[PDB]
RNA sequence: AUAAACGCUGAAAGCAUCUAAGCGUGAAGCCCCCCUCAAGAUGAGAUUUCCCAUUUCUUCGGAAAGUAAGAUCCCUGAAAG
RNA sequence: UGGCACCUCGAUGUCGGCUCGUCGCAUCCUGGGGCUGUAGUCGGUCCCAAGGGUUGGGCUGUUCGCCCAUUAAAGCGGCACG
């Protein structure tokens, strides 16, 4: 089990050796390193905690800078948990590249998903409309509340609200290419997630 | 198996036993399986 | 009537520490712990068994008690016996060194073993004897074997027991 | 006119250690659901809490009575529709012993503010070693 | 007053109702009244009390 | 771990019996595995790191008034609204 | 389908369809079994099981029904005949 952090640069397509044509995703990953190690004697749980970018000395503050100091390593700016991990390699300050993958590896992303706004039942929750024509008067409305006898609504009523912005996994994602040289990652298909966002890369759960 | 409120023996060779607190009868012929 | 006047010919001890009647035997070792409840006194010949009172709860105790003190000292100096055998065509059973291969019909091989303290041996190409001290043990590992393809009536095909009054039905 | 009224923090509350191994769920219930009312001291006043602190070891050990294992189902909804959650008393008590005994002494206490008070008194540990030994708690012996 | 009168009796081995019945068999009026103030006050003449009670139960 | 069901050993009731004690299999169902929320879980949890022990008053519980780490008012904005 | 006339006449909107569902099991499909006048492929009947699923049209205001073509299946009911 291997994972490291990177951020969505943006979609394009390659050729494979049949003349296959396939899309894929680009996921840049430089500067990844070991932060702090966590137990069970000391937590309860075991984790490994990494920094994905660095940042300008400005914009870190005097309890951040003391705790990536143990690391020997400049502030960081997403940092992050990983579980179901071997605490036998991972020493401390570290870098983690993205030849920890290969070609042909099965991966998980998770991300926060593109940000949506107010919206209506029927683009939220996918329902159906009314009739546009035939006198109606019913067009894009959530329905019928719930019957008469209960005196109330039952919860899960799905009704309109904020949208996006919630983080998603999507599960068996292929490896096509690993660039070390350019810390670049090629993932085919989707990530979840707007340009310039967070991807979270770690091997298959199943 | 006969599922049914009226479990008695229908032969010679039927035999009746509680199983799990349930009446029912066993025999060397299948047709005779009965459970309450 | 009667569930009592047990035996212990020779070949075993028993040592029944207020529940754990450990009784060895050139064959093997079986231990358990009755409950502790009824009288047992083990003595050169037999381990006396009674009951306090004379209620339906100890008259069911009575008799299940001695039966298997008398399962355990014949197991443990002479052993019990299950014997198998195998009909239809094509219904090959042999032995690989310790596991069991049937080729009963299916599109797979189907494997068996004996656990600790119980012996399976493959004589013939068509039978299957499972051996051990332990009457429990013994009985229950064959049922599985036979459980793989029961005697259906038609043919009679299947892993049947030797004495076994298979209903062999009329079917054209 | 003259009869005695306590006030908070006029009498003395002591520190107890309870076995329970063996005793009945209920039976030992309703003994303990006295000792944090107060029941037991000629101090008692209805609106005063003048009780003692209970601490419950050996609570994987208590005793169900006949078939209770088996056939006691404990509920729980969800207020969603269809969210009806179930139980058994002898699955709770291998995996959750201190739950079991919470459940069944808090419906043994009043059901106000104060009764919602005399439930933070009270310590279930399914082992036998419990973690207050700086408040030196006795033994108590069940009646 | 009854509760409080059986919380102080049970400290001699001694219930409310058993308690009640040997004060009315033995004579003593006092009321649950001061029965319970002696339970707070004055613990040790309600003992002396459920001495009298005690022996009243005994012939 | 179980439901219906199938068995082993086994007495009551010298036989018989899946049952009383004791064991083994056994469902798209139950509890887990998978995804998401979740410490206001007033039972308010845990780890790493940062700042420190100022000055005036009170009769005591204590108060106010400059601050440290840190954050904001205000301003340029979008990947957010 | 009815019997009664207990709340409502200083107002408790009444059929069918649309949008949105949720519950019961006396289970339509799928899952596990016993009996069979169960050779195999198909079936009949009963037991456990409510996790998910359960079509598009012609005629009629129609619920219902018949028909066309599919489907693993085109379940029966309650929620002021939601
Ligand atoms: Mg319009
Ligand atoms: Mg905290
Ligand atoms: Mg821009
Ligand atoms: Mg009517
Ligand atoms: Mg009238
Ligand atoms: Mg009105
Ligand atoms: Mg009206
Ligand atoms: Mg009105
Ligand atoms: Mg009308
Ligand atoms: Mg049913
Ligand atoms: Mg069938
Ligand atoms: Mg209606
Ligand atoms: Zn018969």
């Amino acid at each position: 089990t291997k994972g490291i952090l990177g951020r969505k640069v943006g979609m394009t397509q390659v050729f494979t050796e049949n003349g296959e044509l396939i899309p894929v995703t680009v996921i840049e990953a430089a500067q990844n390193v070991v932060l702090q190690k966590k137990t069970v004697e000391t937590d309860g749980y075991e984790a490994v905690q990494i920094g994905f970018e660095d940042k300008r000395a400005k914009l870190s503050n005097k309890p951040e800078q003391g705790h990536v100091a143990k690391a020997d390593t400049t502030p960081k700016r997403f940092i992050r948990e990983f579980r179901d991990v071997n605490l036998d390699e991972y020493e401390i300050g570290a870098e983690v590249k993205v030849d920890v993958f290969a070609e042909g590896d099965i991966i998980d992303a998770t991300g926060v998903s593109k940000g949506k706004g107010f919206q209506g039942v029927i683009k939220r929750h996918g329902q159906s409309r009314g009739p546009m024509a035939h006198g109606s008067r019913y067009h894009r409305r959530p329905g019928s509340m719930g019957p008469v006898a209960p005196n109330r609504v039952f919860k899960n009523k799905l009704l309109p609200g904020r949208m996006g912005g919630e983080q998603i996994t999507i599960q068996n994602l292929e490896i096509v290419k690993v660039d070390v040289e350019k810390n670049v990652l090629l993932v085919k298909g989707n990530v979840p997630g707007a340009k310039k966002a967070l991807v979270q890369i770690k091997t298959a759960t199943k | 198996m006969k599922v049914r409120p009226s479990v008695k023996p229908m032969c010679e060779k039927c035999k009746v036993i509680r199983r799990k607190g349930k009446v029912m009868v066993i025999c060397e012929n299948p047709k005779h399986k009965q459970k309450q | 009537i009667g569930k009592k006047t047990i035996v212990i010919p020779a070949g075993v001890t028993v040592t029944l520490n207020g529940s754990t009647a450990t009784v060895k035997g050139p064959k093997g070792e079986l231990v358990k712990e009755f409950n502790p409840e009824i009288t047992i006194n083990i003595e050169g010949n037999e381990i006396n068994v009674s009951r306090p009172t004379d209620n339906k709860n100890h008259r069911a105790l009575h008799g299940t008690t001695r039966a298997i003190l008398n399962n355990m000292v014949v197991g443990v100096s002479e052993g019990y016996e299950k014997k198998l055998e195998l009909i239809g065509v094509g219904y090959r059973a042999q032995k690989q060194g310790d596991k069991l291969v049937l080729n009963v019909g299916y599109s797979h091989p189907v494997e068996f073993v004996a656990p600790k303290g119980v012996e399976i041996e493959v004589p013939a190409n068509t039978q299957v004897i499972v051996k051990g001290y332990n009457k429990e043990h013994v009985g229950e590992l064959a049922a599985n074997i036979r459980a793989v393809r029961p005697p259906e009536p038609y043919k009679g095909k299947g892993i049947r027991y030797e004495g076994e009054h298979v209903r062999r039905k009329e079917g054209k | 006119r003259t009869t005695y009224m306590a006030k908070p923090g006029e009498v003395e509350r002591k520190w107890y250690v309870i076995d329970a191994t063996g005793v009945s769920l209920g039976r030992l219930s309703s003994e303990v659901a006295s000792i944090l009312r107060g029941k037991n001291k000629p101090q008692f006043t209805p609106h005063i809490d003048t009780g003692d602190f209970v601490i419950i070891i050996n609570a994987g050990k208590i005793g169900l009575t006949g078939k209770k294992a088996t056939d006691k189902i404990y509920y729980r909804h969800s207020q969603y529709p269809g969210g009806l959650k179930s139980r058994t008393a002898g699955e709770m008590r291998t995996n959750n012993p201190e739950k079991l005994l919470e459940l069944s002494i808090k419906g043994m206490l009043p059901k106000n503010s104060l009764g919602r008070q005399l439930f933070k008194k009270l310590h279930v540990y399914g082992g036998s070693e419990h973690e207050h030994a700086a408040q030196k708690p006795e033994v108590y012996e069940l009646r | 007053w009854i509760a409080r009168i059986n919380a102080a009796a049970r400290m001699q081995d001694l219930s409310y109702s058993k308690l009640m019945h040997g004060l009315k068999l033995a004579g003593i009026d006092i009321n649950r009244k001061m029965l319970a103030d002696l339970a707070v006050n004055d613990i040790a003449s309600f003992n002396t009390l459920a001495d009298s009670a005690k022996k009243a139960l005994a012939k």
